[PDB]
RNA sequence: GGCCCAUUCGGGUCUUGUAAUUGGAAUGAGUACAAUGUAAAUACCUUAACGAGGAACAAUUGGAGGGCAAGUCUGGUGCCAG
């Protein structure tokens, strides 16, 4: 299993590596470097989109899940296997829909 | 694969808790609610159980020994002021969120929650009052269930929401108040980034040290020398004077002088140190 | 004697040689389960070292170094306090004191990522007063909302986005990056009304002493003589001297036809020659895109509620809409800027 | 009093800002400027990019 | 021109008065529908799905 | 003169950005792809 | 449409010719210009043949 | 108001400490009684270096030049070039930048031009092998001083590039309560615009003193020839004693003057390295001022550094007094439990300094 | 290009 | 005009569409007078009055496609491509 037996993995956000990419909503912009807390290994994960990139800032707790791709996409960056499903204990989709506020 | 998932939940971001190992300060309990929701009566009801002494009038912070090594400071936030709702939100370790069950949620109840969430979420307890105003049990249950679930959106799911029926002699039921005192004792406080990085203190008394002669020879317009007392929180405060400090609603000032005084409401666990229940003499109020 | 001389003092060379003929004197010199637990062990160890050392120090020495530790009941004396604080003192309203770090003392431009609160009814406008709550302090500022334009420049926005974050720049006491905050427009009870009073939410991203917000400025001219690619334009500039400054500049039409400012025409003043990739029409309008700097207003109005007698009707600079209503001024409007329905006739060619 | 003195200064500062928000924006601030709209020979001094 | 200006100002003043009509006479402020249900941003859904 | 400087600066900035974006994309593909393939074969071995 | 609000996909209304230039006619946009360029290239292609 | 200092003494440190603390300072009575009063040219240039790497700072010099008022801004950094006056070498200006570079908004990429060596100031190899390693111990992972061209006195002509790629919140908490074990001795013998025999004659002289030791000795011969050899003839040697167990280093340096024997300089510097080792406990005397400052600006924790009885000199005291005037921090010295030596432990509590200029 | 993004400056009155 | 099949060209079939207006009936959630009930009481059952057009008395979740600007960015072999 990618997370050593877990379906989801806790992590610490290190940097938003694609913050300076010019093209909006690019694949690179949606990538964030995360350190798994269980073993300290650094990995790369996908944010749902640039809108969700605002909610993630450095040093938060993030729950990661495997990123499954049905078919090849032109702009995808293969190798990124994880997507952020929660930040600070709150679902990104809930924040993205303005149904919750990130507690700090 | 539950074991792996359970082990994951134990993991968090490593943080530094600046709470001192010995003689920690009393925790600040902020009683927030719309006007007339029962802030004052709840504080009197809680203090009476914890101390057995009833206060006819309450003004400013009230410190009580609620446990063998736990002290609490109750503060009644003005319900008509938003500026107050901000600065307590930055220092309150616990928040007793009062909700009028008959009326339902109000703006200021939601406004405080949003302020707290952005400035660092503290522990929040929901307390529902005015439930005796309901005439039917069926509608009361539905109203209670609706309030709890909306409350679970603002605060983590499974958050405790209380229910208080009515007031007798300006006091809530003795048993229900007992449960409130119980959940306050078991609850655990996590560190916050901003409270663990600055020193702060909620003033217990206020005093003017200006000579009365100066007030006359020059006039009341003259600036005043003031001494302020209270428990220190957060990181240690530097001993030497001249440290720059901010008083909410007043401005920035420099500490002219500072000294430590003996604890006015010392915790019993310290005194005995110099399975067993708290002694009746041990519980104090300041 | 002094640190400007980096090299330290040494004895005379012959003395050192005799001293160091023999080198005997200096011859003597020559598991936690998870990564999470390893970090926590590192924190606990350092905290343990702090406790051990402070115990070794004297009680007076300890206070001198670490200072008054938390839990201490202390008396703090202040001078030059306003008299209104003593007179208009209400014990119901708490007095909260917070220590300040060195950065909090400094004043400068604060760069933050800011969004209109989802429950707020209206969007926020640039240069519109907003009461911010940073750290221990509350104050009113005039923020400027900006966008990156695909990470090329800091372009000034007119309003906050309806449902997303935007960069904001405002002048105020500097705070460490990653400090969250919230904004309100009204704090007085008289103006409270019934709506939600939390206006903006955001986080500070950077602190600076200066910023280079810039606003798009488009120069507009019109063609009056066209020869296939080449055309003569008017009303863009007032004199030929200005045109020479912009010779070689990139221009385009509304249709998207790109061109260049070739030369300034001698007669009349301000007219100039341009060449376009394709023939333009008389109805077309040529545009020159240019950028003009914008300045942040240095306005600082701390919220001193406790000093006032009322403590709940603090009022500062009003909103633009409120200002217009007081002086009975119509909301500025440009008839050309309004949108109308456009019906297109079918296009036919000879 | 000192508090009263700075309140007067702020009141002066508020008054001028209230007038600026009312006042018509400078030509450069307005989008889509034209030769007639702006003052003559303005572009020479402004040093645009 | 003054007649047109007075008409525009009066129209705004009437609208502001109409908004002020909404505020309840009683002091208590109740959360509106948006805050209560907390539906957030959702797509437009057909009424046929309701049953 | 000013036109010459602006064009050269813009070209230099554009080239660096493309090199920088290419670098971060290539390194991510190589290092994370290796772990992706390395994990996938163990699942195949299982 | 995945992870896109309906607010993002909001119509941007089209502007019109200025009143001062109303005599010259309809303000051509990119789609209008494409009709001109395509027609001219078609005729020039046949003429060249 | 202003923290007031007297004289030209500790000019760079007082300016550097003010920048790190953010507290404005005033320096007055600078060489009042001299025939040429006020600041020196290299001091004015150093201030010009400060304003180029910070933003919002106000530096006003009196009409007579004997008083300076400094109101520090925020450390920004960036890419720039500095022309060092002949009066001082590059190391006089590179050294203070080591205190500020790791806590900057943007990376420090400064190009220094001028004389690259002197008798009183830090050399290129002293910075590269003696000071920068101390920075690496404190958490500055990536720092580099490239020697593009060497310039010997008097005509100089050298060029060096300082690049500190690591930006950090603050130096880590230090813990070294032992005497590091020296495992080997390394060094660089360099020469410009002269025959290669001179650098070899140094190593013979230096090896003569150090051959009695029980460790390996390997001194580099970095002869500079061609366009990059500067404009003047000169030579010098730098020896570094290394402790790979914890990456500690002690070093000695000196250059040669006209008419001086290369063998003597190799012998003199070799003797000084042993004297420095005898006077050191955990860091050299010339590294001590650097280490202490990084302790002061650390996190709110107790760091521990072992120092020798000899290292506490007039220079050491004036450093601690200046720190207290700025940071109000007190260095607490306690004896070690050992009887073989008279070492103390200097325990300092950090001020919780943080790099707030860096955007997040 | 040097003066574009600076606010301070060494004010020498000698 | 709608719909169906078909890679292709095309082929097959007929009451369909409204993003139009409009009428009177039905009743449940709720708002609730009672009796019955029970040691008393809750609850159950039974039962007056009121209770619908945005029937705003305002269930959601997920997926597939579009389209728009005097807008922004990138690569080019004009007006293009992403
Ligand atoms: N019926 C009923 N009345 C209650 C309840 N809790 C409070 N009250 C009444 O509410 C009134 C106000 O109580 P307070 O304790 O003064 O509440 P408060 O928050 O202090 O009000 P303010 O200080 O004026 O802002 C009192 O007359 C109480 O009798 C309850 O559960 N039921
Ligand atoms: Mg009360
Ligand atoms: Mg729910
Ligand atoms: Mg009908
Ligand atoms: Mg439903």
């Amino acid at each position: 299993s990618p997370f050593g037996g877990s379906s989801h993995a806790k992590g610490i956000v290190l940097e938003k590596l694609g913050i300076e990419s010019k093209q909006p909503n690019s694949a690179i912009r949606k990538c964030v470097r995360v350190q798994l807390i269980k073993n300290g290994k650094k990995v790369t994960a996908f944010v749902p989109n640039d809108g969700c990139l605002n909610f993630v800032d450095e040093n938060d707790e993030v729950l990661l899940a495997g990123f499954g791709r049905k078919g090849k996409a032109k702009g995808d960056i293969p190798g990124v296997r994880f997507k952020v499903v929660k930040v600070s204990g709150v679902s990104l989709l809930a924040l993205w829909k303005e149904k919750k506020e990130k507690p700090r | 694969q539950r074991s792996s998932d359970v082990n994951e939940r134990k993991l968090h971001v490593p943080m530094v808790d600046r709470t001192p190992e010995d003689d920690p300060p009393p925790f600040i309990v902020a009683v927030v609610g719309p006007p007339g929701t029962g802030k004052t009566t709840l504080i009197r009801s809680l203090v009476r159980r914890m101390t057995k002494s009833t206060l006819n009038d309450i003004q400013g912070p009230i410190t009580v020994v609620s446990g063998k090594h736990r002290r609490l400071t109750f503060l009644e936030c003005p319900a008509d002021d938003l500026n107050a709702m901000i600065d307590i939100a930055k220092i309150a370790d616990l928040v007793l969120l009062l909700i009028d069950g008959n009326f339902g949620f109000e703006m200021e109840t939601m406004e405080f929650l949003n302020i707290a969430q952005h400035h660092g979420m503290p522990r929040v307890l929901g307390v529902a009052t005015h439930l005796d105003l309901f005439k039917s049990q069926s509608t009361l249950r539905a109203s209670k269930k609706r309030l709890k679930h909306r409350f679970w959106t603002e605060v983590y799911q499974g958050a405790k929401l209380f229910y208080l029926s009515g007031v007798i002699n300006g006091r809530y039921p003795d048993r229900e108040i007992l449960n409130l005192s119980r959940f306050i004792s078991v609850m655990k406080f996590r560190p916050l980034k901003w409270r663990n990085e600055h020193p702060y203190m909620l003033a217990d008394r206020f005093t003017d040290l200006t000579h009365p002669e100066l007030i006359e020879t020059q006039g009341l317009q003259i600036d005043r020398k003031v001494a302020i007392y209270g428990y220190l929180h957060g990181t240690p405060l530097p001993s030497a004077p001249g440290t720059r400090v901010h008083i909410a609603g007043v401005g920035d000032f420099s500490v002219a002088q500072i000294e430590k005084l003996p604890d006015p409401c010392p915790t019993p666990f310290y005194q005995q140190k110099l399975r067993k229940r708290l002694d009746d003499k041990d519980k104090l109020i300041y | 004697v002094d640190l400007e001389k980096f090299v330290p003092y040494f004895d005379t060379f012959e003395k050192l040689a005799k001293k160091w003929k023999s080198v005997d004197a200096i011859k003597e010199r020559f598991e936690y389960d998870t990564w999470y637990e390893l970090q926590k062990a590192k924190i606990s160890k350092q905290l343990e070292i702090n406790n051990i050392e402070y115990q070794e120090m004297t009680p007076e020495q300890r206070q001198r170094i670490e200072g008054f530790k938390a839990g201490s009941y202390v008396r703090i004396v202040f001078e030059k306090v306003p008299m209104e604080f003593v007179k208009n003192f209400n014990p119901k309203f708490p007095i909260v004191m917070g220590g300040l770090l060195p950065t909090e003392i400094k004043f400068g431009i604060v760069k933050a990522r800011l969004r209109r609160h989802r429950w707020h009814k209206k969007i926020l406008k640039t240069n519109d007063p907003l009461v911010l709550s940073l750290g221990w302090r509350r104050f009113q500022t005039l923020p400027i909302y900006t966008t990156t334009d695909s990470r090329t420049r800091t372009r000034m926005l007119k309003y906050t986005p309806e449902h997303t974050y935007c960069n904001a720049a405002f002048y105020g006491p500097l705070c460490s990056p990653n400090t969250p905050f919230c904004g309100v427009q009204i704090v007085a009870n008289s103006d409270t009304g019934n709506g939600f009073r939390i206006a903006a939410t955001g986080i500070v991203e950077e602190i600076d002493v200066n910023i280079e917000i810039v606003k798009k400025l488009k120069l507009v001219g019109f063609p009056y003589k066209i020869f296939k690619n080449t055309a003569f334009i008017k009303d863009m500039f007032s004199s030929a001297m200005e045109v020479a400054r912009f010779e070689g500049a990139q221009i385009k039409t509304v249709s998207g036809i790109r061109g260049e400012i070739k030369r300034a025409l001698s007669k009349p003043e301000g007219h100039y020659r341009a060449a376009f990739e394709d023939k333009i029409l008389m109805s077309d309008i040529v545009i020159l895109r240019s950028w003009y700097p914008v300045r942040v207003k240095k306005f600082y109005n701390p919220v001193t509620s406790l000093l006032l007698k009322e403590k709940t009707e603090w009022k500062g600079l009003r909103l633009t809409g409120q200002i217009r209503a007081a002086m009975n001024l119509e909301t500025p409007s440009n008839p050309d800027s309004a949108y109308h329905k456009i019906e297109r006739v079918e296009r036919h060619f000879n | 009093s000192s508090f009263e003195k700075q309140q007067i200064e702020i009141r002066k500062q508020i008054e001028q800002l209230e007038n600026e928000a009312v006042a018509e924006k400078k030509w450069s601030l307005k989008g889509e400027v034209k030769a007639k709209d702006r003052p003559e020979d303005a572009l020479l001094t402004e040093e645009l990019e | 021109k003054e007649a047109h200006k007075n008409a525009v100002i009066a129209a705004r003043e009437g609208k502001l008065a109409e908004l002020a009509e909404n505020v309840s006479g009683d002091g208590k402020r109740a959360i509106n529908y948006q805050i209560l249900k907390n539906k957030g941003l959702t797509p437009k859904r057909n009424k046929d799905n309701r049953n | 003169f000013e036109a010459r400087q602006r064009i050269e600066e813009k070209n230099k900035e554009s080239s660096d950005y493309h090199a920088k974006m290419a670098h971060i994309v290539n390194t991510i593909n190589t290092e994370e792809g290796a772990e992706k393939n390395k994990y996938e074969r163990e699942r195949k071995l299982r | 449409a995945k992870l896109v609000h309906d607010v993002q996909k909001k119509q941007h209304r089209e502007r019109s010719q200025l009143t001062s230039r109303s005599r010259y006619g309809f303000l051509e946009k990119h789609k209008d210009y494409v009709k001109r360029a395509q027609d001219f290239h078609r005729k020039q292609s046949t003429l060249k043949v | 108001k202003y923290t007031t200092f007297q004289g030209s003494q500790n000019f760079r440190l007082r300016i550097v400490l003010a920048t790190l603390s953010g507290k404005p300072i005033k320096i007055e009575k600078i060489r009042s009684g001299d025939l040429n009063p006020g600041l020196k040219d290299y001091e004015v240039s150093f201030l010009r270096l400060i304003e180029s790497v910070t933003n919002g700072s106000v530096i006003e010099i009196s009409y007579t030049g004997t008083t300076v008022i400094y109101r520090p801004g925020i450390i920004v950094g960036g890419a720039s070039t500095h022309i060092c006056p002949s009066s001082k070498p590059v190391g006089y200006f590179v050294e203070p930048m080591l205190y500020l570079a790791p806590f900057s908004k943007k990376k420090f990429s400064i190009l220094f031009k001028g004389i690259t060596a002197s008798h009183n100031d830090a050399g290129i190899e002293a910075i590269k092998w003696g000071l920068m390693p101390v920075m690496e111990k404190f958490g500055v992972r990536e720092c580099a001083l490239h020697t593009l061209k060497r310039g010997s006195p008097p005509l100089g002509g050298g060029e060096v590039h300082l690049v500190v790629d690591s930006l950090i919140a603050q130096p880590i908490t230090m813990h070294e309560i032992d005497r590091p074990i020296i495992s080997s001795i390394t060094g660089v013998a360099y020469s410009t615009r002269v025959s290669p025999s001179l650098v070899n004659r140094m190593i013979d002289g230096a090896k003569k003193v150090l051959k009695n030791l029980q460790c390996e000795v390997n001194i580099t011969a970095d002869v500079w020839r061609g366009e990059n050899s500067g404009k003047s003839p000169g030579w010098g040697i730098t020896l570094v004693a290394q402790s790979k167990q914890k990456g500690w280093s002690y070093f000695a340096e000196d250059i040669g003057d006209a008419g001086s024997i290369p063998e003597e300089l190799g012998e003199k510097v070799a003797c000084q390295l042993l004297e420095e080792i005898s006077k050191s406990a955990a860091v050299g005397r010339n590294q001590l001022p650097l280490a202490i400052v990084y302790m002061v600006i650390g996190k709110e924790d107790i760091g521990r550094l072992r120092i020798n009885k000899e290292q506490i000199d007039e220079r050491f005291i004036i450093l601690l007094r200046d720190i207290k005037k700025i940071f109000n921090t007190e260095v607490f010295l306690k004896p070690v439990d050992e009887a073989d030596n008279e070492d103390m432990i200097a325990t300092i509590k950090g001020i919780g300094f943080t790099n707030t200029s860096k955007k997040i | 290009k040097m003066m574009k993004n600076k606010r301070g400056g060494v004010i020498d009155k000698r």
